[PDB]
């Protein structure tokens, strides 16, 4: 018997997990302010990681790890890029980015390198030439990042539509880095839009700013079998070696980089996490990294098995009970 | 980097190493707050001593 | 020279006491009577262990210590163990029943009933002093005496001295060895109470040493005497420097300076490597690298708690042994790489250091090893709010619903007094946070 | 010297009283005539919190044995340890009580409360340090019922800060057949609700399960009860008695134990249960001790444990055994059945190991649960005080001794907002 309380109620990904964790025999679901449990899905928000380790008896195991939100915000990835020798300017794979604030920001080191085809990026906002995009980040008043935009995407065809791809990265207490062997294109059903961006749904490929416009693919996504059955028919590689490939590089590296801060070998509480990575594949077949989501939630076709891998790779075996979809990205 | 201050006696070293650089009650009021206590206590006490006397 | 006192209240303060004051002998050449071939000034001095010890015509040093439990049951125990010749009756003072693990009956109920004689006991050691310069404190935050009357008695010594220091050696409440239910009741009410009293308090969850202890020296269930050997050697580390000639920390001020930039977050976590069992069959020594590198280890901390997901604003190294500043910057250096030690903006990354090449004195037959060389590290870190954020919740949940509070006021506190406890307590969480905001 | 004052009032509360201090002079090795005869210092260090000393190196029991009737006191005289006693001590009269709630608290008690205050009152002016007393008695009859609770009122207000402390034993139809049994124990527990710090709950119902059931013996008499209530108040206070931690006085006990002040009843628990007499083969187990004596067939009030939630917990060991064991046995107890706890009191549950096993046996276990389960206590007798009240039945033999109706209607919603308060945190 094993115990774990839930503590984030609007998880898709984990109410599939306490469900398979309960449809096993061998956990028990406690009050969610019961402190004699083993596995704690916490919060989203301020979870209280001061508190875990400290019940005797009881191995105590969590879903996330604290720290690892340096790298699921917007102005916070930029920063660890930049100012960490580990990537730098060493990096090839994140788009050009500043941090800007609303009026230790870079407003004026961002027009800069702007004397130069320049777009750029922003509840989002896209433009050509600045003032107006400084203008919308002076609007609001919540810190804001602006990224060039990538302006020659690769096109699906049928449809000349752009698409991102998302990967689920599920790394246990061991720090063992998993890439789950499925992933998804969230394509875009109107085609995408050259000259003129200033209008979304074509550019924006973002599941909910597109079941709100829309073909090809049912609620438009697009699984690695038919990308991969295309980029053999269309451009005459696989998927493997045109993208996924440059994508384990770059979970890779970016988890590496954090592993000495979030790491919890020695650590009196065990923590893992899923992490989404969104990635977006340009004109050369070259991949780019957009951002690094902490609390994913799945596709619907997917959420049994990777769910099921979850409970496996992360869960199980560190409280064991009484031919794998992951790939152990090897470092 | 930067190795500052050293002392040397025969019994040890002291040094500074950096690595980079930046960028009340009286004895008044304490009776008060006692007194006040044992008062509170004294009365919750005779409440119970003339519950019992009935 | 300036002279040191020290105060110990409470069954734990006392424990440990003894225990700190018998490592102290040791280290000092001093017997269990009081005698010291090694002193040369027959009827006293000045040397720098003076600060602790005074002196006696016929030869005997004797502590600048006073105990003071609310019962005579450990306190008789001092007035009859190994060590009682070292003590003079004056400085033992014990009372008729004790606080029934009551903060309140500590402080208001009991405590009136004996400061004054406490107080009196204390400005006699006071008199004999050329120079005093402050107060250890050694106290639990769990008992009643511990918590109760110790935050009376700081009061008290803040009134009755302004201008001396104050610092306090704080044993934090572990389930694994406590014996109240109520502890983080009494411990919010201490803490709030003694905030403002105290230059620099060093926090010691029992949960950490008891762990230290089953992980390091192989000890099934620790009882108190190991807790308290451990115990003995930490506080020795961090007194060291008041005992022997040196220029680092040379009086109670400087734990001040260099520990302590803001006044209420005054609570350094203390980290102490090696801890190596005697039992230990040959052990292959730790070098200067991996006594430091040690340090920042979770595990090794007096406190558990994680110094990664916080900012520094001061950082001693205490060394006793072998060790060269070269080794120790070479060390510095490769950590600095390593690990994560982001101090506040308004901070300098740096690291005080104090070498003393006497190696750690063990107790003989004791359950630690003699290494060739260890360290104490002192790092002003705010993780360790982390401590105070578990306390905390565990007031919460007793007290939303008033469990055992009839208690404390049936001894003449008001309910309102917890909730004013607790909400420094909020405050002080929030001091800890705003600092350590950045990432 | 932390001393304690025991009291020990009519039959039951006179008969159990007799055998605690039997059981506990052999703990601490004293023979029917005083004198210390033990192989250890552990047995004399906290002696004289049960006993003093006199010439002679003699201990006598702080005991001061009331009863409303002659025999039982002549019981106890020519009993085992009879001699023991100090006999000043034995205060009695001659009436008898009739099993009559009123004749204990009011007419023929009231006659002879003084002599037993003045022998209490002589006690305690010659001790050290007094915690506070503790009196034995039932709640089924008439003089420890009664007049029991007239002395905690009385010596309660002559002693207004210390412990009072009682072990309790409440009436059973299942036991006994006398039909106001109900009366004189609702009448009791609204007294013991307002005036003692902490009461066992020895219940019949359990008492008589236990040797019926679990020990198999089919014709139970009163010394087979005592044989499983004297094993639990030795265990009880163990803690009291030798050296330790953990709960060593009544305050300190009961600052661990009573969260409110109203909810101060204790289910006891014990294991090994044993028949008086039974032959005793192999130790338990660490693991065996913890999961029996939380079980609800060892429990000394007739309580379902998985019906309520546990506020408070004492758990003490006796013999030579892995303090690392008992450590994680107790642990993996509140991890297995943890939401039995309630979650709002951290860490309720303490544990005390103690050297010296008890009589006869290699290693026992006593348990202390303050449950609010024990409220199927309360609704047992408070269901049996309502059938006869509500038609006013057999009330003439308490009118006409004084009493009133409304004294009656008092302790039942006394008793019932006990009930209805255990209720409250239990849901909580
Ligand atoms: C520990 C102290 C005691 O010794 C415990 C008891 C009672 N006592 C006196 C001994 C005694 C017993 N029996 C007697 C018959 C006589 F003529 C004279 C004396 C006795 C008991 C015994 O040894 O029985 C073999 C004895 C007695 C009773 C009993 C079991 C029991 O032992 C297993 N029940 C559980 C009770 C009973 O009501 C029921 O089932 O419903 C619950 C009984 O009804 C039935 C069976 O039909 C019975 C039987 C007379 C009916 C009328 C009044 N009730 C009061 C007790 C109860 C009776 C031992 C105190
Ligand atoms: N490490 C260690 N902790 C101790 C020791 N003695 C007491 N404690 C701590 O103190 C807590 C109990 O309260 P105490 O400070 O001992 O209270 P007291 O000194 O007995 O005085 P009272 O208020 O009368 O109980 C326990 O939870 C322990 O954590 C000791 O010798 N070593
Ligand atoms: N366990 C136990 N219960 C007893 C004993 N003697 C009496 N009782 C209980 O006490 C009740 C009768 O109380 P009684 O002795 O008449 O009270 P008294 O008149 O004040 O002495 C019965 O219901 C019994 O259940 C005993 O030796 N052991
Ligand atoms: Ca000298
Ligand atoms: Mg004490």
């Amino acid at each position: 018997m094993y115990t774990f309380v839930v503590r984030d109620e609007n998880s898709s990904v984990y109410a599939e997990v306490s469900r398979l964790l309960l449809a096993t025999g061998q956990w028990k679901r406690l009050r969610k302010d019961n402190p004699r449990f083993n596995l704690m899905l916490g919060e989203r928000n301020r979870l209280p990681f001061g508190r875990l380790g400290h019940e005797p008896g009881l191995v105590q195991l969590v879903n996330y790890y604290r720290g690892a939100d340096k790298l699921c915000r917007k102005a916070s990835l930029v920063k660890l890029i930049k100012t960490s020798p580990e990537l730098s300017e060493s990096c090839t794979w994140f788009p050009e980015s500043y941090v800007i604030y609303p009026t230790t920001d870079e407003r004026e080191v961002f027009l800069a390198a702007y004397n130069r085809g320049n777009v750029w990026i922003a509840g989002i906002l896209i433009s050509s030439e600045a003032s107006e995009l400084l203008d919308f980040i002076d609007e609001q008043g919540q810190v804001h990042v602006i990224q060039k935009y990538l302006e020659k995407p690769l096109l699906l065809e049928p449809g000349h539509r752009k698409f991102d791809i998302r990967s689920w990265v599920l790394v246990d207490h061991l720090y063992n880095i998993y890439l789950y062997r499925e992933g998804v294109l969230r394509t875009s059903s109107e085609p995408y839009n050259s000259a003129n961006f200033q209008d979304k749904t074509c550019h924006l490929t973002n599941h909910c700013i597109q079941k709100e416009y829309s073909r090809y693919e049912e609620g438009n996504e697009m699984f690695f079998e038919e990308f991969n059955q295309y980029l053999m028919d269309a451009l005459n590689t696989t998927l493997e070696n045109s993208i996924l490939l440059q994508i384990k590089h770059i979970i890779r590296s970016c988890l590496m980089c954090i592993e000495p801060a979030i790491s919890t070998k020695h650590l009196h509480y065990q923590s893992f996490q899923l992490f989404g990575f969104d990635f977006m594949v340009d004109e050369e077949l070259k991949v780019w990294l957009i951002e690094v989501n902490g609390a994913p939630a799945c596709a619907q076709k997917l959420y049994a098995e990777l769910c099921q891998g979850i409970v496996d790779v992360a869960i199980s075996s560190v409280f064991p009970l009484a031919t794998s979809i992951f790939i152990k990205l090897h470092h | 980097m930067e190795v500052i201050e050293l002392n040397k006696c025969t019994s040890g070293q002291s040094f500074e190493v950096i690595l980079k650089p930046p960028s009340d009650p009286s004895l008044e009021e304490i009776q008060k707050k006692l007194e006040a206590a044992e008062e509170r206590r004294k009365y919750q006490e005779a409440e119970l001593l003339k519950h019992l006397a009935e | 020279m300036r002279e040191c006192i020290s105060i110990h209240v409470g069954q734990a303060g006392v424990q440990i006491g003894n225990a700190c004051w018998e490592l102290y002998c040791l280290e000092h050449g001093i017997q269990p009577d009081g005698q010291m071939p090694s002193d040369k000034t027959i009827g006293g001095g000045d040397d720098s262990f003076n600060t602790f010890f005074s002196e006696t015509g016929a030869g005997k040093h004797v502590p600048r210590a006073v105990f003071v439990d609310l019962e005579p049951t450990v306190i008789d125990e001092v007035r009859t163990g190994t060590y009682r010749q070292l003590f003079h009756p004056e400085q033992l003072i014990t009372g008729k029943e004790d606080a029934a693990n009551n903060y309140a009956r500590g402080h208001y109920t009991i405590g009136k009933e004996i400061i004054d004689l406490v107080l009196d006991r204390i400005r006699k050691l006071a008199d004999q002093c050329t120079g005093l310069q402050g107060f250890l404190v050694f106290h639990s935050f769990g008992g009643g005496t511990g918590s109760g009357f110790t935050s009376l008695l700081m009061e008290r010594l803040s009134v009755d001295y302004g201008k001396k220091s104050k610092l306090e050696f704080s044993i934090y409440p572990a389930p694994q060895v406590s014996t109240a239910v109520v502890e983080p009741y009494n411990s919010i009410l201490t803490t709030h109470t003694t905030l403002e009293h105290s230059d620099c308090a060093f926090m010691v969850d029992n949960e950490a040493i008891y762990d230290i202890c089953r992980r390091n020296l192989d000890i099934e269930r620790p009882t108190y005497t190991n807790l308290n050997r451990l115990i003995s050697q930490i506080v020795s580390s961090i007194t060291a420097s008041l005992r022997f000639d040196g220029a680092l920390n040379v009086d109670l001020t400087e734990f001040q300076t260099n520990l302590v930039p803001y006044p209420r977050i005054h609570f350094p976590l203390a980290t102490y490597a090696p801890v190596i069992s005697a039992e230990k069959a040959y052990h292959e020594q730790l070098s200067v690298a991996e006594i430091t590198n040690a340090c920042f280890e979770p595990a090794n901390q007096m406190v558990k708690c994680d110094p990664r997901h916080g900012k520094y604003m001061a950082c001693c190294l205490l060394y006793r042994g072998d060790v060269v500043p070269k080794d120790v910057n070479a060390a510095i250096a490769t950590i600095k790489t390593k690990r994560s030690i982001q101090f506040v903006d308004w901070c300098p990354t740096g690291f005080k250091v104090g070498i003393n090449y006497q190696p750690p004195t063990v107790v003989p037959g004791g359950d630690l090893a003699k290494v060739q060389r260890a360290v104490c590290m002192l790092s002003n870190t705010t993780a360790i709010a982390e401590a105070w954020a578990r306390l905390d919740h565990k007031f919460d949940l007793m007290y939303a619903k008033r469990a055992f509070v009839h208690w404390y006021v049936g001894e003449g506190m008001e309910e309102g007094e917890f909730s004013e406890a607790r909400e420094d307590m909020a405050a002080l969480e929030k001091d800890y946070e705003e600092v350590g905001v950045d990432s | 010297m932390r001393e304690i004052v025991h009291i020990q009032a009519g039959q039951c509360g006179n008969q159990i009283g007799a055998k605690f201090w039997e059981v506990i002079s052999d703990e601490h090795g004293i023979d029917p005539t005083g004198s210390y005869h033990g192989d250890s210092d552990l047995q004399l260090e906290r002696i004289n919190v049960y006993y003093n000393e006199a010439t002679g190196n003699k201990y006598v029991p702080r005991a001061i044995l009331v009863d409303l009737e002659p025999g039982t006191m002549d019981s106890v005289r020519s009993g085992p340890f009879g001699q023991i006693f100090r006999p000043d001590n034995f205060v009695f009269g001659q009436s008898g009580a009739g099993n009559n709630w009123a004749k204990g608290h009011y007419t023929e008690g009231a006659e002879l409360v003084d002599s037993v205050l003045d022998v209490v009152r002589k006690e305690s002016e010659s001790c050290d340090c007094l915690q506070g007393f503790q009196l034995t008695h039932s709640l089924g009859g008439g003089t420890g019922s009664g007049m029991g609770t007239l002395l905690i009122s009385k010596i309660r207000e002559e002693y207004p800060d210390r412990i009072m402390n009682t072990f309790s034993v409440m009436p059973s139809p299942k036991v006994s057949d006398t039909v106001v049994e109900p009366y004189n124990a609702t009448l009791s527990v609204h007294q013991l609700v307002e005036n003692t710090d902490e009461t066992y709950c020895i219940d019949n119902e359990a008492l008589y399960d236990i040797c019926f059931r679990t020990l198999k013996l089919t014709t139970p008499t009163y010394g087979d009860l005592n044989h499983l209530v004297s094993a639990t108040m030795s265990g009880v206070t163990t803690c009291l008695r030798f050296p330790g931690q953990l709960n060593a006085d009544l305050r300190k006990l009961a600052v661990n134990m009573v969260p409110f002040p109203r909810l101060h009843f204790f289910m006891p628990g014990f294991a090994p249960l044993t028949s008086r007499g039974s032959q005793q083969y192999r130790a338990l187990t660490v693991p065996e001790l913890t999961q029996q004596m939380f079980d609800s067939k060892n429990m000394m009030a007739a309580c379902d444990p998985r019906h309520g939630r546990y506020l408070t917990v004492a758990a003490i060991f006796r013999g030579r055994m892995s303090m690392k064991e008992v450590d994680e046995q107790m642990l993996n107890v509140q991890n297995k059945n943890s939401s039995y706890f309630v979650e709002w009191i951290p860490n309720n549950v303490k544990t005390a190991v103690c050297d010296i096993p008890p009589r006869g046996l290699k290693m026992s276990a006593t348990f202390i649960g303050n449950s609010t389960a024990i409220q199927e206590l309360f609704k047992r007798i408070s269901e049996q005080f309502t059938a006869m009240f509500r038609r006013k039945a057999f009330l003439h033999w308490y009118t006409g001794e004084g009493m009133d109706e409304m004294e009656f209607t008092e302790a039942e919603s006394n008793m019932n907002d006990l009930v209805s308060e255990y209720q409250q945190y239990q849901d909580a």
